[PDB]
């Protein structure tokens, strides 16, 4: 119950947030942009995943 | 106390038997953790049997569920009390209310 | 009253030279979070460097 | 070249709580030092709370004393909330005597030459008769954190209260933008604490910074004993001085203390210097104790 | 014979009755632990007779019943507390001891 | 066949610990699961911890 | 006076020539002794030995002196002024008592300690026996 | 750690002087000495115990209380003062 709420709030999206439509060189700097305070947890973004 | 009650706390506290309800109103004479002495007002008082009442409170003793049925005095000294009024709070009471 | 438990890093269990896993023990109750948060904000926010 | 924080203004707006001020700070360090010093100040600061109470005519803490309208348990809670400063002692024993109708305030304690009550209007209990008097001894000591009664009394007349050795109540920092000094993107850290009067605020922020900088200080069979005494690099006289006491291995020299060797005149003055030169390598004469000969690494196979 | 509820008994230690008074019952106010002795109680065991071996040990005590044992009340294992109230009821005819 | 009855009243003081049951007045039960320190609590922009 | 100890006084297989009275004193302390770490300091070896009684109730002492040693037993000339100067200097006047442990129903009060005391008495007797000779040309077997 | 440490280098006898009534014993033990116009225990230490035993103002239980007080050896140790003051007890 708690963990599906944490995931459903995490992997979602909104039509404008901090860092809308910026491009990221990996998931590591995705978490670094979430922690430093430069993007939001749900902000649509092109990443490069492997 | 309950910050958000229903006003039904005073009926459950007074109409049970854990508080020490005053029988005849008057002026308190001696408060103690053991006893409480009420001096009965003259417009409530018998002609004979001169009369100042003594409430012997029930201090720390065993309940049936191994809790601690205490009574604490909640009145000051020299304080007026009316007929039908709390003098000693009981277990889970406060000023005559019901604080669980 | 001032002398706490003072730690020292017990191991640096490292993978290849640009990655590491550094432990610390024993810390007084509640100080793991304040040193982790202080070092995390300093490293992740303000370091000198060139790019 | 980071700008360093220096205390600038200590606004003692009331008697309990104050607003210390740190300036300047580069961006990011505001929340870092704010959360860090908040967590140190709430965690572990030296307070001066109370531990033991001995009311005179009271056996156990669940009894009642003749002539006081509160129980002995309520007197223990009201003494647990006592806000008191001590100056030059570990623990101290305060004495209370009061007789007569009315309250027993906290200013009725016979104060010693260093104990200082910081709130003398604090009520303890109410005496309620003309000849009914309490007379208690209070034990107040230093500490850190919350030390309850269940963890830590020998006669039956002592009463143990819990010990909340903690002077502060509410620490709130509010970061905000900084003016001139001719550079923007600088921050001010304004910390409003909430003391109970037992701790000076600059002393509190100084002890918190000392504790945190102490925490970052963390990173910011002997072959000589198994060998014979004659195998040492020194002369034969240095070996013979130890060998006069029927010693053949340096492990036997390490088994005996240097004081025990100095209490025997078989060793000489130059032999003492040779022993010091040998012990400078710290392989022998380090004040150790063996089983007889063998360590675990020295095992029989 | 009947039982004995006086002071200690045998098989005790300074830790066996350092909180009891001179008549077995724990004090009022003694803060005890889980597994101390509150009431010391000894009962009988073997009657036998007069053994030749311990002739000076079975006669000096003056125990012509004897071989008493150990059945003292103990705090059940786990609970602390502070003894606040002790009641002693005596069936009439029996000698009241000093604490009764 | 009883000589004397001794009754002794122990008075334990049980505080609180992880494992007790607390509940409101609406059916919201619960085993209290962790007794946190003061500092870890979510506080607001006045200073008071919840 | 149940005359319980009286008959036990003259047991007397191996305790006939030995200090009978002393043995009873030791036995009394073993019963009242053993597990006795309360009171004030310890027990009380000394006790008013009353042959007729048999069970000499453990009596304490005050030991009148003139110094400030052994707190329990401390009397002075100024402290003996309340008794109309009846106490002298260096007197072992007793002014306190103690307690024992049931009777013979409580075996081990003096049983392990009773035997322990008996053992101490036996050791003293053996010392006296070896003092009788005081070194002689005697033999023996390993 | 070097950055965070450089951001913090701008921060980092009493028993005789006490009254007889202040003793832990009961008021009778203090009043026995106070009957001879004594208010401080230093005055009790100035006089000998034999001199106090030669006066019937002290009682039998008061003698035991005096012995219990003298067991700590802070008072009634047979001393002699100038009148009140020792050198450590100096006027400032």
């Amino acid at each position: 119950q708690d963990v599906v709420l944490g995931l459903y709030y995490m992997t979602r999206d909104c039509v404008n947030a901090k860092g809308e439509g910026m491009v990221l060189t990996g998931p590591k700097e995705a978490e670094r942009l979430y922690r430093s305070g430069l993007a939001s947890l749900h902000a649509r973004v092109k990443v490069r995943i492997t | 106390k309950p910050l958000v009650g229903t006003g039904m706390e005073r009926a459950v506290a007074v109409d049970s038997g854990v508080t020490a309800v005053a029988k005849r109103g008057g002026v308190v004479q001696y408060v103690d953790a053991s006893r409480i002495v009420i001096k009965v007002n003259e417009d409530e008082m018998y002609p004979g049997e001169a009369g100042i009442d003594i409430y012997n409170l029930t201090k720390y003793t065993r309940s049936n569920q191994n809790t601690c049925i205490n009574q604490m005095p909640c009145v000051s000294l020299g304080e007026p009390v009316e007929r039908g009024d709390v003098l000693a709070d009981g277990p889970s009471t406060d000023l005559g209310e019901l604080a669980l | 009253v001032t002398e706490f438990l003072k730690p020292r890093l017990v191991d640096i269990e490292q993978v290849s030279s640009t990655h590491a896993k550094v432990t610390l023990e024993p810390l007084e109750r509640g100080f793991g979070h304040t040193l982790g948060n202080a070092l995390r904000r300093i490293l992740l926010s303000s370091m000198p460097g060139c790019a | 070249e980071f700008l360093k924080p220096r205390l600038v203004d200590i606004e003692q707006v009331s008697s309990t709580h104050a607003k210390v001020t740190l300036e300047p700070l580069e961006r990011g360090f505001g929340h870092t030092l704010g959360n860090a010093l908040r967590r140190i100040l709430l965690s572990s600061m030296p307070g001066c709370a109370v531990t033991e109470v001995e009311i005179d005519g009271v056996l156990h803490e669940y009894s009642t004393k003749e002539g006081v309208q509160e129980d002995i348990l309520e007197i223990l809670l009201n003494l647990k909330g006592l806000a008191v400063r001590v100056q030059g002692k570990d623990e101290v024993i305060l004495t209370l005597n009061k007789s007569g109708i009315g309250p027993v305030t906290a200013a009725d304690i016979t104060h010693d030459g260093d104990v200082e009550i910081v709130k003398p209007q604090h009520v303890i209990c109410h005496l309620t008769d003309e000849n009914a008097s309490i007379s208690m001894r209070i034990k107040v000591q230093r500490g850190r954190g919350y030390v309850p009664a269940s963890t830590r009394e020998r006669p039956i007349g002592r009463l143990l209260v819990d010990a909340c050795y903690s002077p502060v109540e509410r620490i709130a920092y509010n970061v905000e933008a900084a003016r001139v000094e001719q550079r923007t993107d600088l921050d001010k850290l304004v910390i409003e604490m909430e003391t109970n009067g037992t701790i000076d605020p600059e002393e509190a922020i100084r002890r918190a910074a000392t504790i945190l900088a102490e925490q970052l200080e963390a990173f910011v069979f002997d072959p000589i004993l198994l060998r014979p005494v004659d195998d040492l690099e020194l002369t034969v006289r240095s070996a013979n001085c130890l060998k006069a006491e029927a010693i053949h291995y340096i492990g036997d020299l390490v088994q005996r203390t240097e004081v025990e060797l100095l209490k025997t005149p078989n060793l000489g003055k130059k032999s003492l210097t040779e022993i010091k030169d040998v012990l400078a390598s710290r392989g022998l004469s380090l004040g150790m104790r063996l089983e007889n000969w063998p360590p675990a690494s020295i095992a029989d196979e | 014979g009947p039982e004995e509820i006086t002071a200690d008994i045998p098989n005790v230690g300074e830790a066996a009755l350092s909180k009891l008074d001179e008549s077995g019952i724990v004090y009022i106010g003694a803060e005890v632990t889980g597994g101390d002795i509150l009431v010391g109680k000894v009962t009988p065991k073997g009657e036998t007779q007069l053994t030749p071996e311990e002739k000076l040990l079975r006669a000096i005590f003056g125990e012509k019943a004897s071989d008493v044992k150990d059945s003292s009340l103990r705090v059940p294992n786990g609970v602390s507390g502070t003894v606040i109230d002790v009641q002693v009821f005596t069936r009439d005819g029996v000698e009241k001891d000093k604490r009764a | 066949g009883v000589l004397k009855i001794v009754k002794v009243y122990l008075a334990v003081k049980r505080r609180i610990q992880p494992g007790d049951k607390m509940a409101g007045r609406h059916g919201n039960k619960g085993v209290i699961s962790k007794i946190n320190p003061i500092e870890d609590m979510p506080y607001d922009e006045n200073g008071t911890p919840v | 006076m149940n005359k319980e100890i009286l008959a036990v006084v003259e047991a007397v297989s191996n305790e006939k020539a030995l200090p009978r009275e002393k043995i009873f004193e030791a036995l009394e302390s073993a019963l009242a002794t053993a597990t006795k770490k309360k009171y004030e300091q310890e027990i009380d070896v000394r006790v008013q030995i009353d042959r007729k009684s048999g069970d000499f109730d453990t009596f304490r002492r005050w030991l009148v002196v003139d110094e400030v040693t052994q707190p329990t037993k401390e009397i002075t000339l100024e402290a003996a002024r309340y008794e109309d100067e009846s106490l002298n200097l260096g007197d072992y006047v007793e002014d306190q008592i103690e307690s024992v442990t049931f009777d013979r129903i409580t075996t081990q009060t003096a049983k392990q300690v009773i035997v322990q005391k008996v053992r101490e008495a036996e050791r003293a007797m053996v010392v006296d026996q070896f003092r009788e000779h005081e070194g002689e040309i005697i033999t023996g077997v390993v």
